[PDB]
RNA sequence: AAUAGCUUCUUAGGAGAAUGACGUAGCAUGCUACGC
RNA sequence: GCGUAGCAUGCUACGUCAUUCUCCUAAGAAGCUA
């Protein structure tokens, strides 16, 4: 059966750099125990495979940045990194896209459901989710349609739309081309078979499926999360239009998301070495380290400093917790200390001498409230550039 | 569970137990307090006693600070260290406090019973923080004498208003007046139970006596009245706000000539307006509340509070002032109180009315722009602290 | 950890197996000795451990109460915090502008509305004095946070309009002070 | 632990031991005195480690009671809660008109938005600015979706009230937009 | 005042393993008192 | 040559104590990313 439900609305409180102000959807538990039963075996199982596309649960510490991005090269042939990103992303994705996600991550039942069961699952997810009840400020509304970001497959439902837009500007950037030009042998008869498959014909064809997506992971590869994409795309075809390009990703989002995807924030990067321009929201450089080059994550400063300097709440302002809210950024903010720009060579001796002068003003305080002190000794270890040093190495 | 020394304004984490009001002392001063005083009762964030199952060793001076916990000196643990040691005594912030030379006046005003002059004509010109101390555990012994005299119970049944009374032989009695009452107990076996407060009044013979309960209960025979309980809170704020002057006037706006009949009195009206706080000697049958209407008038628009300490005087000066200000006044006195009557006329509880008249009893916590005490002869610098807390006002001027 | 119990006997155990090995003396002297060291030093070892763990045990209390304390008392008293602090960054921001408004606020004359900005727009700041007055009015330019206003409507606090000539210490004491002056941004 | 029946017998035993000890006799009483001190001893370990976790096998068991209390404290208190919140709910609906329109429909089934959109008695209009408002619910009475309705109430977003005079186009300004103004169905 | 992922810290518990020490039983070897 | 006994030593099992390690659980406080 179905079960509708409603979802509420709040505004969230945290640090930004743009002054609108972003909701966030917290869906009714009715719904969330039964999509948690439903799909946690699978999202479990994509949140613990390390070297595949979606790469979520993969951390960034111990190597794992470097790992991911000798991954993505997977032996193309002209490599030049490109990107992309989607406007609107939650509000404008039509329903017909979160349907085919939904069936997509609903088509690995194949034994444990039958099929009126699935069918009645996703007409439950469609009604609980997609287009709901909301309510913002004491007054019910409806949902015209796009997702929402409080349920359970969220992350996921966002990997596979992606990869489906991937995949659609690929096609059409393939088949518009003239055809008669495409000097090889190989890709236009691609091209030819391509077509009819799509449109002179019915029933699936796996094998030529399977050679169009090989054709893909060995032009194309990609890494993906939930919406922040790379790509290393060969790069003499996309020139003769073989593959994507940020134009036919324009052309794409034009006709399928109803928006328009200006090409001021699709960052295109041509040398291999110096790594994605920006991805996840941490600029990449490579550093030397041990004999070998690794690449590394560093965040933007300005962030990090405004994280010190405006809490959120009133007792986060004295360095009685600070002794401990303070190691985190710093850990955030080490590879800054490889950084060739001096400021970005200071942002981390900041937080390091003032973690130090933290814990000195605390032992005072503390033999003056009492008269005595045994073993805090170890908070001693927290400000040599040794232990964060130690937390961006493969050993572990 | 901190606090300021009471002499030293330092950060102290103790109290004297054996004293009335456990006032917080600073480590040297509390121990100064304990040495020459039989008071040797300490509280710490714990208690001082020795923890050891049966070990009643409560002199401060005779325990050890163990591990974890203190002990007497036979329970004493394996290692440990004397508490009162080298003039001091081992509390938070031990190095830390100053400690004074006031150790004779605060052993004085701590052991005393009052019964004496010495008292009162001491903390009339001792410290302020001292005073205020003063001031309430005067308060809390007299409560605690008031509790020394004894019950009544009933002695035989006749109507609902005519009973025959029978003081516990042997102890004080009680005044008959208004100003007494008593919670009435029941006691079956089996639901010894109050029945509501009772007060008396001595008729025209005894034993008989005519009385007023807050409830219509039936009395029994196995019913009697006990005297029911008040204690005192602490108070912080000063009693005399610090004077000051200036060279003009704020806050208060003059007025051209209205009422030629307040004449003489404009000369003062305006120094008041200058200075932050004064007081006017009214001798007997003199021209007292006269003068402060007429500044009331001079200022009109100024909002203004009266208070006083005789509910009778209280009363008297409300309808004083319905005699000549607009109406538009409010006398917020006591709603269900006042055994002796009083005004029946506006709000008690609004905070809107610019002229609020009002007794200390039921003041408010709120701010005017200027607020008269008047009748200083009977209040007490308790009184004084409590109408001095609860409001805040510019200019401040006592009659009496 | 010398005043300890067992310090002693453990110590009085080590200095008798040199003794004995410094005195030349037989193999079954030797382990028997040996097995009072061993004991000694169970026991001695069990006691220090009992004693570590009491160490540690207090010193979650004696760092925690500290947390406790510190943090209601930040919390409690904060709505004067913000003031003080305030007012410190507001001193020493080194403004001019500021700092006029600031006096003027000090010693009476505050304004009733949001200072506007653009060249044309009203303000209306009271006036409590004669004193202050001619300390600011000027003809009909009335200076104030830095720039020049005109004086428009200048009413008494009985809603009386008074013209600017009046206006005169002579004659102010008939005035019902305050006045009330309206403006508009040169 | 001490109510052990080992205890006894092992505290007599190294008394009586150190008693024949303090009379010197052969080591064959040494030996037995070692053997029942030793076996005392063992089944003094065991009892002790028994009563160990009985401790903590019971404080478990109670805790675990504790918590399943709780548990179904609140779980019936949560239930009366909702199924008060439930019926005083449905106390409230109109239900004649309900009755007769369901009753009208064919087979029992009625989307929802229809359910309040004809059997609502009230409407809480919200008005952004004076231009919508002109537009759609001038005056005293309006209508919309097919019925007639009349204002009753008009209040603004401070929760204050407003007298239908005051929303003039010149008197846009001073109202803290925008303004929630009910109605009742006629 | 949502979904999900990663990471630093603290406490308690459990489990397991190593190590060392104590005690009981059993196994092996030697020396010697006694008995045949 | 055997056994009883004793001593000494090596080995095995068990049962205690302490140190370390490892992992797992639970609970809590703080940070970052979509
Ligand atoms: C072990 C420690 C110090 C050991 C030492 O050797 N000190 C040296 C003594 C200082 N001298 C030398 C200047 C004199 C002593 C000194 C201060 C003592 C605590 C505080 O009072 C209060 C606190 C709250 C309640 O009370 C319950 C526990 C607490 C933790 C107390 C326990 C214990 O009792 C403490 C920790
Ligand atoms: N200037 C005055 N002219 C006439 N009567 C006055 C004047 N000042 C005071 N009085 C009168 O004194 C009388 C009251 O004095 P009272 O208030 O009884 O004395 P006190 O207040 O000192 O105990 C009133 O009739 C009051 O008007
Ligand atoms: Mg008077
Ligand atoms: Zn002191
Ligand atoms: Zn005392
Ligand atoms: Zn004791």
């Amino acid at each position: 059966n179905v079960i509708p439900t409603i979802t509420q609305m709040n505004l969230k409180y945290a640090i930004s750099a743009k002054n609108r102000a972003r909701t966030v959807a917290g869906v009714s538990i009715c719904s969330t125990m039964t999509n948690r039963q439903f799909h946690q075996k699978l999202l479990k199982s994509i949140a613990a495979t390390r070297g595949a596309t979606v790469v979520i649960g993969t951390s960034k510490f111990y190597g794992g940045w470097h790992n991911m991005l000798k991954t993505v090269y997977s032996d193309v042939e002209n490599p030049h990194l490109m990107g992309w990103d989607y406007p609107k992303c939650d509000r404008a994705m039509p329903n017909m896209l979160r349907i085919m996600a939904s069936l997509v991550l609903a088509r690995k039942h194949t034994t444990c459901c039958s099929l009126s069961h699935r069918f009645y699952r996703l007409a439950n997810e469609c009604a609980q989710v997609l287009s709901e009840m909301v309510m913002c400020g004491g007054s019910l509304y409806v949902k015209p349609g796009g997702t929402s970001s409080g349920d359970a497959t969220t992350a996921y439902a966002n990997s596979v739309f992606n990869i489906c837009q991937a995949v659609t500007a690929n096609v059409n950037a393939l088949l518009s081309t003239d055809g008669n030009k495409i000097a090889d042998k190989y890709v236009r008869n691609l091209q030819h078979r391509l077509y009819e498959c799509l449109y002179r014909n019915r029933d699936v064809d796996t094998d030529f499926v399977n050679e169009f997506y090989a054709y893909l992971r060995k032009h194309f590869s990609m890494m993906i999360l939930s919406d922040d994409a790379v790509v290393c795309f060969n790069s003499t075809y996309a020139s003769q239009g073989l593959v994507a390009s940020i134009k036919n990703f324009k052309s794409v989002l034009y006709y399928q998301n109803n928006v328009f995807m200006s090409e001021a924030k699709c960052w295109t990067e041509t040398d291999l070495t110096k790594g994605p321009h920006e991805f996840c929201s941490q600029h990449t450089m490579l550093v030397k380290q041990g004999d070998d080059y690794v690449y590394l994550p560093y965040p933007d400063p300005s962030r990090i400093l405004g994280a010190g300097c405006f809490v959120d709440d009133i007792v986060k302002t004295d360095g009685t917790l600070m002794i401990e809210r303070f190691v985190s950024l710093a850990i955030d903010a080490y590879p800054l200390t490889k950084h060739p720009n001096q400021e970005y060579a200071d942002v981390f001796h900041l937080y390091l001498q003032y973690i130090r002068k933290l814990h000195d003003e605390l032992t005072g305080h503390m033999l003056d409230m009492y008269s005595v002190m045994l073993t805090n000794d170890n908070t001693s270890r927290y400000w040599e550039p040794e232990f964060y040093e130690a937390m961006y190495t493969p050993h572990t | 569970a901190v606090g300021a020394c009471v002499l030293c304004n330092s950060q102290t984490s103790l109290r004297c137990g054996a004293c009335i009001r456990r006032p917080f002392l600073c480590c040297k001063c509390c121990y100064d307090h304990v040495i020459s005083t039989s008071h040797k009762l300490v509280l710490s964030v714990n208690p001082y006693v020795c923890n050891a199952p049966g070990c009643d060793v409560t002199d401060v001076t005779q325990l050890y600070l163990g591990g974890m916990s203190y002990y007497c000196k036979s329970h004493k643990p394996p290692i440990s260290f004397p508490l009162c040691a080298n003039g001091q005594v081992f509390g938070l912030y031990k190095n830390t406090c100053v400690g004074s030379d006031n150790v004779t006046d605060f052993n004085a005003i701590a052991t005393c019973d009052w019964t004496n002059a010495g008292d009162y004509i001491l903390a009339n010109t001792c410290t302020e923080r001292l005073k205020l101390f003063a001031a309430e555990t005067l308060k809390a012994t007299e409560e605690t004498f008031k509790l020394s005299y004894g019950i009544a119970t009933v002695r035989e049944v006749l109507s609902d208003r005519e009973l025959h009374l029978s003081w516990e032989v042997g102890k004080p009695r009680p005044p008959l007046n208004r100003n007494y009452v008593f919670t009435g107990y029941r006691v079956t076996k089996n639901s010894k139970v109050q029945i509501g407060e009772y007060t008396f009044e001595k008729g025209d013979y005894g034993d008989a006596v005519v009385y007023r309960g807050t409830t219509t209960y039936k009395l029994n025979v196995g019913d009697y009245f006990v005297l029911t309980s008040h204690t005192v809170m602490p108070l912080s704020a000063p009693t005399l706000v610090p004077q000051e002057h200036y060279v003009r006037i704020t806050g208060l706006y003059p007025t051209l000539n209205i009422s030629d009949e307040f004449s003489s009195n404009v000369a003062n009206y305006q120094k008041v307006g200058m200075q932050k706080y004064s007081t006017l000697q009214g001798p007997p049958g003199t021209g007292k509340s006269h003068f402060a209407i007429g500044l009331a008038l001079y200022y009109p628009s100024a909002r203004i509070v009266y208070t006083a300490c005789s509910h009778a005087a209280v009363d008297a000066l409300c309808e004083k002032a319905l005699k000549y200000l607009p109406i538009d006044k409010c006398s917020r006195i006591i709603p269900a109180r006042a055994r002796v009557e009083c005004f029946d006329k506006f709000k008690v509880n609004s905070t809107l009315e610019q002229y609020v008249f009002c007794t200390v009893n039921a003041l408010p916590e709120t701010t005017a722009d200027i607020v008269v005490f008047d009748e200083i002869s009977m209040a007490t610098n308790y009184d004084l602290s409590v109408v001095n807390a609860r409001l805040r006002a510019k200019h401040y001027v006592y009659i009496g | 950890f010398s005043s300890l119990p067992s310090y002693a006997a453990f110590a009085t155990a080590q200095e008798a197996y040199e003794q004995a090995v410094a005195n030349g003396d037989s193999e079954v002297v030797l382990k028997k000795l040996k097995k009072s060291l061993n004991v000694a030093k169970s026991e001695f070892d069990r006691d220090a451990a009992m004693q570590r763990k009491l160490e540690k045990m207090a010193d979650q209390a004696m760092t925690q109460m500290y947390k406790q304390a510190r943090s209601e008392d930040k919390r409690a008293k904060v709505t004067s915090a913000m003031q003080t602090m305030l007012f410190t960054m507001l001193r020493k921001l080194d403004n001019d502008a500021l700092n006029n408004i600031i006096n003027n606020a000090r010693d009476g004359c505050v304004p009733l509305n949001i200072i506007p900005l653009t060249t044309a727009a009203k303000l209306m700041v009271v006036i409590p004095d004669y004193n202050t007055y001619k300390n600011t009015c000027d003809g009909t330019t009335f200076t104030y946070a830095s720039a020049l206003w005109e004086i428009q409507q200048v009413v008494d606090a009985d809603s009386k309009i008074v013209q600017l000539s009046e206006i005169s210490m002579d004659n102010s004491p008939n005035l019902a002070w305050p006045l009330i002056v309206t403006a508009l941004r040169a």
